[PDB]
RNA sequence: GAGCUAGCCCUGGCCAGGGUGAAGCUGGGGUGAGACCCAGUGGAGGCCCGAACCGGUGGGGGAUGCAAACCCCUCGGAUGA
RNA sequence: GAAUGCCGGCAUGAGUAACGAUAAAGAGGGUGAGAAUCCCUCUCGCCGUAAGCCCAAGGGUUCCUACGCAAUGGUCGUCAGCGUAGGGUUAGGCGGGACCUAAGGUGAAGCCGAAAGGCGUAGCCGAAGGGCAGCCGGUUAAUAUUCCGGCCCUUCCCGCAGGUGCGAUGGGGGGACGCUCUAGGCUAGGGGGACCGGAGCCAUGGACGAGCCCGGCCAGAAGCGCAGGGUGGGAGGUAGGCAAAUCCGCCUCCCAACAAGCUCUGCGUGGUGGGGAAGCCCGGGUGACAACCCCCCGAAGCCAGGGAGCCAAGAAAAGCCUCUAAGCACAACCUGCGGGAACCCGUACCGCAAACCGACACAGGUGGGCGGGUGCAAGAGCACUCAGGCGCGCGGGAGAACCCUCGCCAAGGAACUCUGCAAGUUGGCCCCGUAACUUCGGGAGAAGGGGUGCUCCCUGGGGUGAUGAGCCCCGGGGAGCCGCAGUGAACAGGCUCUGGCGACUGUUUACCAAAAACACAGCUCUCUGCGAACUCGUAAGAGGAGGUAUAGGGAGCGACGCUUGCCCGGUGCCGGAAGGUCAAGGGGAGGGGUGCAAGCCCCGAACCGAAGCCCCGGUGAACGGCGGCCGUAACUAUAACGGUCCUAAGGUAGCGAAAUUCCUUGUCGGGUAAGUUCCGACCUGCACGAAAAGCGUAACGACCGGAGCGCUGUCUCGGCGAGGGACCCGGUGAAAUUGAACUGGCCGUGAAGAUGCGGCCUACCCGUGGCAGGACGAAAAGACCCCGUGGAGCUUUACUGCAGCC
RNA sequence: CGAUGUCGGCUCGUCGCAUCCUGGGGCUGAAGAAGGUCCCAAGGGUUGGGCUGUUCGCCCAUUAAAGCGGCACGCGAGCUG
RNA sequence: UGGGAGAGGGUGGUGGAAUUCCCGGAGUAGCGGUGAAAUGCGCAGAUACCGGGAGGAACGCCGAUGGCGAAGGCAGCCACCUGGUCCACCCGUGACGCUGAGGCGCGAAAGCGUGGGGAGCAAACCGGAUUAGAUACCCGGGUAGUCCACGCCCUAAACG
RNA sequence: CCGAGGGUAGGGCCCGUGACUGGGGCGAAGUCGUAACAAGGUAGCUGUACCGGAAGGUGCGGCUGGAU
């Protein structure tokens, strides 16, 4: 579920918060912490390149294990559900029998003192990692990497999951969030089940200084310029855009395809998203 | 008002002084512009 | 040249006093169970009044100025973008 | 002799403006050649969340003393932040370094770039963050946590004794963290005392008194006491913490668990060392063997790494602890004790300002801490006042106009004006009470009204004590008293009705615009499968993101409610293995130059040969577009209806003389005595219309219209009064401007608006306070306008290039 | 064009007369009273409001009357904006 | 107490046919549609046929004038959870009953909100026809919706 | 002290009236088309939704009060 508020502000009439339910634990483990280097869009010319970016919320960066095939065989326990601000997706930590500690990012259905364990003999069951060619067909499934041992990289926010649809020799075909139909190597590991938190898209932030907490600076619009700034600038009065749409250095926003057309990927993929 | 110097000696030797200008290409020829005039002061005397 | 100014980054600091009284909690009522209702507790908020502090609304003064943007009266924000 | 020439000198305006906050002065005494201005005393006024004190920047001797007054000081000067000379700044513990890391910077390895140079994990540098051992008093003309005194403490070295597997740049723990709110107990600070100490005082009608006035503490090791912070203990197994490990992490058993225990800090006490008022004696002396005690209030500071709640989820590294590795175990470390040793730099002074930033001793600007008392509900607000500091470096008169800032006003009350501009009114707190509409929060301090001082009597609970008195806090109910008036002074909303625009708090043209503009949650389109798209860079490399389609980029629209129609012919974008056009290159029919030759050289047809365009289709919250004519109904009028030309298709819902309406003050209705504005309608909409969104909408607004009530010098219509100026005398003394001037009116003339020409009229010479009609008055080589084959910003289906992309 | 500030208003006036009113007249289709029309006459007078920036105009309530023009569409080193 | 019949209801899982799309093959001059046609689609390789794949909705035969439910309404199969109802024994209770203004709950379809999903169908729409005209009936396209979750809506020829 | 009432302020109910506007009833001698009663020439009716000069159409589900 999503809070709401009573509109006793006018800000709190739309506001909505997650209800934090799943959470168990309000404090991250020290040792897989680290500082979260802001940067502000700005690169290491100093130049913003991201615009509208700066002021948010101090974070620290807790380190994720998006590998799993690291310890194949060692089973462990799940010991908590915590919050994670570098990401829409919950975090999950857990107790290796082996004494080691390490945070995954929380499955959808992932219960607070559970069992799971990564390996090809794995059990189909929410948690656990395989490599894609041992996870059955028609499995949902996160976590995954796009080619083996570089780490899982596709289905990571928060509800998001990736379907298996079948094996084409080496390679598995998935179903990717976007609806992307794609080739994935099968010794890519993935995790059984969707990313939890799924009623995140359903937060309404309510009010300019939220974005301004998640550190998103207010966006203008290339319209509200001059032309020495924007395509979109000049005019007196309002003005309609009087030629095609168009981004602050000149090329065309509504339709204007941008994936190179040679990329050697494309002879993986299957399908284009389709929505 | 809020005028346009502020003086503060760690900017002043930070930017002007001497480690500065020879730090650079344009800065050595500032140096070398400088004593070619005869300049007294190579650069901006800060206290330390 | 960013010791003015604009943004960001790191690290510190500041915000008298008063007012409103959200959620939650407890008690009671209610129901098959509930929803919900009432009182208490409670202390939320780009919430209210108002100094510091940040502003610069209207008028008046000033106009070889006290001042190359100031002064008086008034007025905006003041836990938050 | 002219260039609004250049440099310099000196004029004119002129004894003119001004002499920099309207907090304010008066007298006596002294010094001196000279005194409103220096020193001293008395009186007066002003700041007191400062206009007082301390600190950090920045300044760099401005500090202290002696001598001096040419210049500097807006006057004066005997004085001074000025001239000269001499003196003055003392640290193991305060601050920085011989410690740590942050962003950032630099940068072994490594990568990139014509050169110069650009990056770059580790490392290093980098603080006002972490860390680390001194408190009180005394002393100098001038330094003091630095010197001295009293009492404490830190590290390094060496030695002794006890103890221990010692040992690290390696492993681990810890350091280590947000916002808001908040408990307990303390301390800083404060108030009272009929109690303790104290020089005195009795006035002018009364008082020799529970009288007045003054003061009644500070630092302190170990112990102890009080409050708090932190931390489970044992054994076994152990495959992880890039070696090892007894450490830590993980599993299991036992015991202890809101306890105590061990530990750390705070406060109190504490051997001891200090301090010590008024008053009157010439900073010092006495007070004084000063006393140094009780009660209340009480922090935002302390215990502290406390507690709770919340979402936006809140640095690093070292010091420290622990673990082991080599090694070494005559060492080494730990603990106690003892002697020795302990470097470099800062320290004066100003510091909300006459010493800093503003050219000035400039009404401006400048970060942190302390900031007393009484009353006003509270407070850092307001009034007064303590401590401390000042009266703002020109004065003395006068009592015009006029200006400024201020007070009041008969009768009227917005009649003022573009506008209630401005100024009145209202104004705190407590009680009563409170409408449309609404998103059920609000609107709301709605509106409106009553209360408010003091005295006596009765009385209710709380805090501290003890349960009581005392103090202190929140009340209640009667009875009276006085004045024109009881938040008696100061600080402190005028209100309502109704349209427009923007949902809202926010942001903006530093220095003429604060808005209806930008932003904003939210909506939609669209791109992007991760070495993402996209952005910066030649590149390496970065951002994006240590993120992964519930994500990131781009665009428009802009909470929310109800909605968002038709047109894909043109442009854009997207899809389309056909076809057409298509460059290099391939191919070489055929043709040429030359040679005696083999040969060399040159041209060149069909055919093959990409993207792009052309072609087919899709696509509107993509660029954009959304008609005209004729005729027809029992009376006129009009046209549901029929016809026809055109188009890609002819504007749907809603709204409409509107932030849009030309005609126009449209017409009708409302309000008014009267309404080019306002509101409500109508619809021939010059020229609304659905995300450059359409129509609404509670709440909000220093936005812009219209009206009413309250109240007013806004006005009829002005009068008086106050202070700072203006005026007069003494001191000091500018400015732009200036062809030269011995510079009147009229009517004419004149390059067409004459002091300067003609005629006539008028007029003795020279100033002071005033007013602004002229000198086409001053200022600025007109911003409008044109001209120049002048410039620059911006646009595009102008031309021609380039990056980028294919 | 090395600048001649530009509408309206407010303030202060001053002039012309082709006279709105008051005074003097002739003609009348002048009975009276009231008008019409021309002549002489510039001495004085020539109101307060609603609307709009407005000039002008219209309207309200009055009036003897609510005149029309010039003075750089009089007057910004006088004000307003 | 002991038995029975059933599309009664809820949650989850799951099986086959068909429609559409995408891919591979093979193949060629039409297909589709109607009362007759045209739009449409097709030499850029359609229709018809074979292989593979994805996805949604509905449940052929059984199926009947049948069964169940208070009504709305309920249909592949499996399991779990759960309601109502009939029978036989005549064992227990001892009039505990009938109705029911108000209240509360349920309530087909369409419609609304938030989010999913979207094959087939299909308001609006566009185009072809038909026709005197044809904003319709017929044809080719086509968006909501139809489906899932949760929240509203509370209507009906909600009828026997 | 209470007190007729008067005064200020803000609320509730009722009535009359209003530029303009919505449909209704009646009028009948008009214009348009022909929705329903026959299978009424697309069976009708229906709740709802969307749309159309008008009657009405269409979708989804329901009823028979539907001819053969
Ligand atoms: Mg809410
Ligand atoms: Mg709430
Ligand atoms: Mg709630
Ligand atoms: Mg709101
Ligand atoms: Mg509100
Ligand atoms: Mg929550
Ligand atoms: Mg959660
Ligand atoms: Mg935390
Ligand atoms: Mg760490
Ligand atoms: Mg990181
Ligand atoms: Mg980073
Ligand atoms: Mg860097
Ligand atoms: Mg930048
Ligand atoms: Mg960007
Ligand atoms: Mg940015
Ligand atoms: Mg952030
Ligand atoms: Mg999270
Ligand atoms: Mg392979
Ligand atoms: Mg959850
Ligand atoms: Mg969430
Ligand atoms: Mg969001
Ligand atoms: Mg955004
Ligand atoms: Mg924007
Ligand atoms: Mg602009
Ligand atoms: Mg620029
Ligand atoms: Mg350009
Ligand atoms: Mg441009
Ligand atoms: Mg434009
Ligand atoms: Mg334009
Ligand atoms: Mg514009
Ligand atoms: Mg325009
Ligand atoms: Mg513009
Ligand atoms: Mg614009
Ligand atoms: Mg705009
Ligand atoms: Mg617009
Ligand atoms: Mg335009
Ligand atoms: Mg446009
Ligand atoms: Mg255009
Ligand atoms: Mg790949
Ligand atoms: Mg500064
Ligand atoms: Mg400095
Ligand atoms: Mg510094
Ligand atoms: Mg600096
Ligand atoms: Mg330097
Ligand atoms: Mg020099
Ligand atoms: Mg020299
Ligand atoms: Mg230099
Ligand atoms: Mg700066
Ligand atoms: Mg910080
Ligand atoms: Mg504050
Ligand atoms: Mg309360
Ligand atoms: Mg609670
Ligand atoms: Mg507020
Ligand atoms: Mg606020
Ligand atoms: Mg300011
Ligand atoms: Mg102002
Ligand atoms: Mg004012
Ligand atoms: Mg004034
Ligand atoms: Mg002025
Ligand atoms: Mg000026
Ligand atoms: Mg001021
Ligand atoms: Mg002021
Ligand atoms: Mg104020
Ligand atoms: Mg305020
Ligand atoms: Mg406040
Ligand atoms: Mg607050
Ligand atoms: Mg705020
Ligand atoms: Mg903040
Ligand atoms: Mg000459
Ligand atoms: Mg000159
Ligand atoms: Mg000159
Ligand atoms: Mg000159
Ligand atoms: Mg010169
Ligand atoms: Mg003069
Ligand atoms: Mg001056
Ligand atoms: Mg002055
Ligand atoms: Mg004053
Ligand atoms: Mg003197
Ligand atoms: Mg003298
Ligand atoms: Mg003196
Ligand atoms: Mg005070
Ligand atoms: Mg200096
Ligand atoms: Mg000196
Ligand atoms: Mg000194
Ligand atoms: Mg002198
Ligand atoms: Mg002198
Ligand atoms: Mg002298
Ligand atoms: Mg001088
Ligand atoms: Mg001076
Ligand atoms: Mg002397
Ligand atoms: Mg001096
Ligand atoms: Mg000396
Ligand atoms: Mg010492
Ligand atoms: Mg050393
Ligand atoms: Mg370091
Ligand atoms: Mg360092
Ligand atoms: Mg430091
Ligand atoms: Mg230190
Ligand atoms: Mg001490
Ligand atoms: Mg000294
Ligand atoms: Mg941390
Ligand atoms: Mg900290
Ligand atoms: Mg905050
Ligand atoms: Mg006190
Ligand atoms: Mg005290
Ligand atoms: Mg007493
Ligand atoms: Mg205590
Ligand atoms: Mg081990
Ligand atoms: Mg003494
Ligand atoms: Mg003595
Ligand atoms: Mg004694
Ligand atoms: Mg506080
Ligand atoms: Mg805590
Ligand atoms: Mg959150
Ligand atoms: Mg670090
Ligand atoms: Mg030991
Ligand atoms: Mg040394
Ligand atoms: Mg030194
Ligand atoms: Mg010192
Ligand atoms: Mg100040
Ligand atoms: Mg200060
Ligand atoms: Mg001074
Ligand atoms: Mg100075
Ligand atoms: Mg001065
Ligand atoms: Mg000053
Ligand atoms: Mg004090
Ligand atoms: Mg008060
Ligand atoms: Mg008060
Ligand atoms: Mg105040
Ligand atoms: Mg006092
Ligand atoms: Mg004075
Ligand atoms: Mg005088
Ligand atoms: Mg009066
Ligand atoms: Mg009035
Ligand atoms: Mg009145
Ligand atoms: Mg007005
Ligand atoms: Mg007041
Ligand atoms: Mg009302
Ligand atoms: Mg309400
Ligand atoms: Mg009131
Ligand atoms: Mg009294
Ligand atoms: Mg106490
Ligand atoms: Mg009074
Ligand atoms: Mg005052
Ligand atoms: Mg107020
Ligand atoms: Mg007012
Ligand atoms: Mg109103
Ligand atoms: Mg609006
Ligand atoms: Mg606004
Ligand atoms: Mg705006
Ligand atoms: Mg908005
Ligand atoms: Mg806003
Ligand atoms: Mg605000
Ligand atoms: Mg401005
Ligand atoms: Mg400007
Ligand atoms: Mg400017
Ligand atoms: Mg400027
Ligand atoms: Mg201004
Ligand atoms: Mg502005
Ligand atoms: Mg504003
Ligand atoms: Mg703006
Ligand atoms: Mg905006
Ligand atoms: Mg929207
Ligand atoms: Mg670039
Ligand atoms: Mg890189
Ligand atoms: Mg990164
Ligand atoms: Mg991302
Ligand atoms: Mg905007
Ligand atoms: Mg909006
Ligand atoms: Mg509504
Ligand atoms: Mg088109
Ligand atoms: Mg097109
Ligand atoms: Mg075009
Ligand atoms: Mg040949
Ligand atoms: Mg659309
Ligand atoms: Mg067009
Ligand atoms: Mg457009
Ligand atoms: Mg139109
Ligand atoms: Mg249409
Ligand atoms: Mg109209
Ligand atoms: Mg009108
Ligand atoms: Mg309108
Ligand atoms: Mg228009
Ligand atoms: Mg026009
Ligand atoms: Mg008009
Ligand atoms: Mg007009
Ligand atoms: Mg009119
Ligand atoms: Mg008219
Ligand atoms: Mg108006
Ligand atoms: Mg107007
Ligand atoms: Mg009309
Ligand atoms: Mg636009
Ligand atoms: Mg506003
Ligand atoms: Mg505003
Ligand atoms: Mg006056
Ligand atoms: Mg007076
Ligand atoms: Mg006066
Ligand atoms: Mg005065
Ligand atoms: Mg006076
Ligand atoms: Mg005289
Ligand atoms: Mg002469
Ligand atoms: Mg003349
Ligand atoms: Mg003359
Ligand atoms: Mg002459
Ligand atoms: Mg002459
Ligand atoms: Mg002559
Ligand atoms: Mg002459
Ligand atoms: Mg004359
Ligand atoms: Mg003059
Ligand atoms: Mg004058
Ligand atoms: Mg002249
Ligand atoms: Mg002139
Ligand atoms: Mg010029
Ligand atoms: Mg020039
Ligand atoms: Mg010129
Ligand atoms: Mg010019
Ligand atoms: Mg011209
Ligand atoms: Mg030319
Ligand atoms: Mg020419
Ligand atoms: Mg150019
Ligand atoms: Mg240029
Ligand atoms: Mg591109
Ligand atoms: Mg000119
Ligand atoms: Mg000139
Ligand atoms: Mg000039
Ligand atoms: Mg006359
Ligand atoms: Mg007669
Ligand atoms: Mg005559
Ligand atoms: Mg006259
Ligand atoms: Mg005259
Ligand atoms: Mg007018
Ligand atoms: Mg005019
Ligand atoms: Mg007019
Ligand atoms: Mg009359
Ligand atoms: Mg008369
Ligand atoms: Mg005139
Ligand atoms: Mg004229
Ligand atoms: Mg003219
Ligand atoms: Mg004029
Ligand atoms: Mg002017
Ligand atoms: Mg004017
Ligand atoms: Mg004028
Ligand atoms: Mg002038
Ligand atoms: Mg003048
Ligand atoms: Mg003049
Ligand atoms: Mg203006
Ligand atoms: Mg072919
Ligand atoms: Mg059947
Ligand atoms: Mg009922
Ligand atoms: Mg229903
Ligand atoms: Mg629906
Ligand atoms: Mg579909
Ligand atoms: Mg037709
Ligand atoms: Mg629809
Ligand atoms: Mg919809
Ligand atoms: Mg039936
Ligand atoms: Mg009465
Ligand atoms: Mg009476
Ligand atoms: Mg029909
Ligand atoms: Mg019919
Ligand atoms: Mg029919
Ligand atoms: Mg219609
Ligand atoms: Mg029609
Ligand atoms: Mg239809
Ligand atoms: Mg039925």
């Amino acid at each position: 579920a999503v809070k709401k508020f009573k509109p006793y502000t006018p800000s709190r009439r739309f506001m909505t918060v997650a209800d934090f339910s799943e959470i168990t634990k309000t404090e991250p483990e020290k040792s897989l912490v680290k500082p979260l280097k802001k940067t502000g869009g700005r690169n290491n010319q100093g130049r913003i390149t991201v615009r509208f970016r700066g002021g948010g919320h101090k974070r620290l960066y807790r380190i994720i294990d998006f590998k799993r095939w690291d310890k194949v065989g060692i089973p462990a326990k799940v010991a908590a559900i915590e919050y994670d601000p570098n990401r829409s997706a919950r975090i999950a930590l857990l107790h290796y029998v082996d004494g080691e500690k390490r945070y995954i990012i929380a499955p959808d259905g992932l219960q607070v003192g559970q069992q799971v364990v990564a390996g090809p003999d794995a059990p189909i069951q929410v948690g656990n990692a395989l490599p894609l060619r041992f996870i059955p067909v028609g499995t949902v499934v996160h976590a995954v990497e796009l080619e083996p041992k570089k780490g899982a990289k596709l289905a990571r926010a928060a509800g998001t999951s990736a379907q298996i649809q079948g094996r084409e020799g080496d390679y598995v075909i998935l179903r990717l969030p976007s609806g992307e139909l794609r080739k994935v190597h099968g010794e890519c590991y993935a995790t059984v089940g969707a990313v939890g938190n799924a009623d995140h898209k359903n937060i309404v932030l309510g009010k300019a200084g939220r974005s301004r907490w998640l550190g998103r600076r207010p966006h203008v619009r290339g319209a509200a310029m001059n032309p020495v700034d924007h395509p979109h600038g000049g005019g007196e009065g309002r003005a309609p855009r009087g030629r095609p749409p168009a981004s602050p250095w000149g090329w065309q926003t509504k339709g204007l395809k941008t994936r190179k057309r040679r990329k050697p990927s494309s002879r993986f993929i299957i399908a284009r998203r389709k929505k | 008002m809020k005028r346009t110097w502020q003086p503060n000696r760690r900017k002043r030797a930070k930017t002007h002084g001497f480690r500065a200008r020879m730090r650079t290409p344009g800065g050595r020829k500032v140096l070398k512009r400088r004593r070619q005039k005869g300049r007294w002061r190579l650069t901006p005397a800060v206290r330390k």
